[PDB]
């Protein structure tokens, strides 16, 4: 069994996009199919499901009327129409296969008469078991573009003590930080940035120095954001 | 809403226990599916129909079920078992309830643990005048690198405004992560204090600040 997703990319919040999943190496027309997203780095979340015949459609409430699953058994392709996107929809979308081989038991014998064809009353239905997965396709929804970092001071806490400066709301990486014009590499710890809900980046760099030198030695946070051509030299005071 | 333990860890050999939980509506009446997801790779079916394991999966991975819970178990742990473990349920057919568990990270490491040194900072005077607020809780030097930050305001817990980065190895092979509680100035002046609870290997460390 082999699943391959495609169609993902970067699209602004509101605009649409269409994800495809090319099925192969199995009888597509027999098994149900699901979509499962996973925001990096958080838990799994099933989006939508569809049965073998396409008579059954399932969706999560957070995607109730903005996402619709669909398939084309002739092309063994699974389609997910993503329109009216949100930032919270940002995730890696996995194409999943249902384990249970579905089969119909009761036919109506009322209409049409082929007249193709007759839908099923009591099919086995999806089992909800995601046995085979793809590597997924990434979907990025962000109302963000190039913006400069708003630098801010930090407090003296007690290593003994510990100072820093906050790099706030910038995009995109990289952002390099140094101290006292690269004279002070030492007792330095630059933490990794963040992935805000609004898609903006922000990091922090703490520094642990002699508490005795505070009143005397002055420490100046050197920030740098080359993409926005912004440099900042923030002087941190107690 | 099926909930699982944030983190789990054990040295190579001893047995591990992971449990789900929820109403009898999404536990008792239904079956339990389990899935493994090693780092940087797609998930995989571990156990379906509560007990039955598909081919390729060792007999170590034992499933289970009860009235309002469902437990996964791994006997002998290899470096490969180190992965994320989610549970799932699907019936009958469904409601507005969830589908997958919150997650449970299994870390396989016999090496000695290192407690986290939590460092909390209050917002700046400059920022408050910029009409915004930000609490920075910096977590450094810990191992096996499994944390679970939790913010609280005057005992009461906080939910919205939280953003927590993933742990990351330092130079000394110890992990470090940061958590920001973005806030409005009006919310910041409403409560006496704001706390930062870091939950690493059972033991919790709580720092707190005030204006």
């Amino acid at each position: 069994v082999q699943l391959v997703e495609s169609g993902g990319g970067v699209v602004q919040p509101g605009k649409s996009l269409r994800l495809s999943c090319a099925a192969s190496q199995f009888s597509f027309n027999r098994y149900g199919m699901h979509w499962v997203r996973q925001a990096p780095g958080k838990g799994l979340e099933w989006v939508a499901a569809i049965s073998y015949d396409g008579t059954d459609k399932y969706h999560a409430d957070k995607v109730w009327g903005r996402f619709t699953i669909s398939r084309d058994n002739s092309k063994n392709t699974l389609y997910l129409q993503m329109n009216s996107l949100r930032a919270e929809d940002t995730a890696l979308y996995y194409c999943a296969k249902d384990l249970r081989e579905d089969e119909c038991e009761e036919w109506w014998s009322d209409y049409y008469d082929f007249g193709k064809q007759l839908p099923c009353r009591k099919s086995r239905g999806v089992a909800g078991i995601f046995d085979k997965w793809g590597q997924g396709t990434m979907v990025i929804v962000s109302s963000a573009s190039t913006k400069g970092p708003s630098v801010f001071p930090l407090a003296p806490s007690s290593g003994t003590a510990a100072l820093g400066c906050l790099v706030k709301d910038y995009f995109p990486e990289p952002v390099t930080v140094s101290w006292n014009s690269g004279a002070l590499t030492s007792g330095v710890h630059t933490f990794p940035a963040v992935l805000q809900s609004s898609g903006l980046y922000s990091l922090s760099s703490v520094v642990t120095v002699p508490s005795s030198s505070l009143g005397t030695q002055t420490y100046i946070c050197n920030v740098n954001h080359k993409p926005s051509n912004t440099k900042v030299d923030k002087r941190v005071e107690p | 809403v099926l909930t699982q333990p944030p983190s789990v860890s054990a040295a190579p050999g001893q047995k591990v226990t992971i449990s789900c939980s929820g109403s009898s509506s999404n536990i008792g009446n239904n079956f339990v599916s389990w899935y493994q997801q090693r780092p940087g790779t797609a998930p995989s079916l571990l156990i379906y129909e509560t007990n039955k394991r598909p081919s390729g999966i060792p007999d170590r991975f034992s499933g289970s079920k009860s009235a309002t819970s469902a437990t996964l178990a791994i006997t002998g742990l290899q470096t490969g078992d180190e992965a994320d473990y989610y549970c799932a349920t699907w019936a009958a057919s469904l409601t507005s309830a969830r589908v997958f568990g919150t997650g449970t990270k299994v870390i396989v490491s016999g090496q000695p643990k290192a407690n986290p040194t939590v460092t909390l900072f209050p917002p700046s005077s400059e920022e408050l005048q910029a009409n915004k607020a930000t609490l920075v809780c910096l977590i450094s030097d810990f191992y096996p690198g499994a944390v679970t930050v939790a913010w609280k305001a005057d005992s009461s817990p906080v939910k919205a405004g939280v953003e927590t980065t993933t742990p990351s190895k330092q130079s000394n092979n110890k992990y470090a992560a940061s958590s920001y509680l973005s806030l409005t100035p009006e919310q910041w002046k409403s409560h006496r204090s704001y706390s930062c609870q870091v939950t690493h290997e059972g033991s919790t460390v709580e720092k707190t600040v005030a204006p």
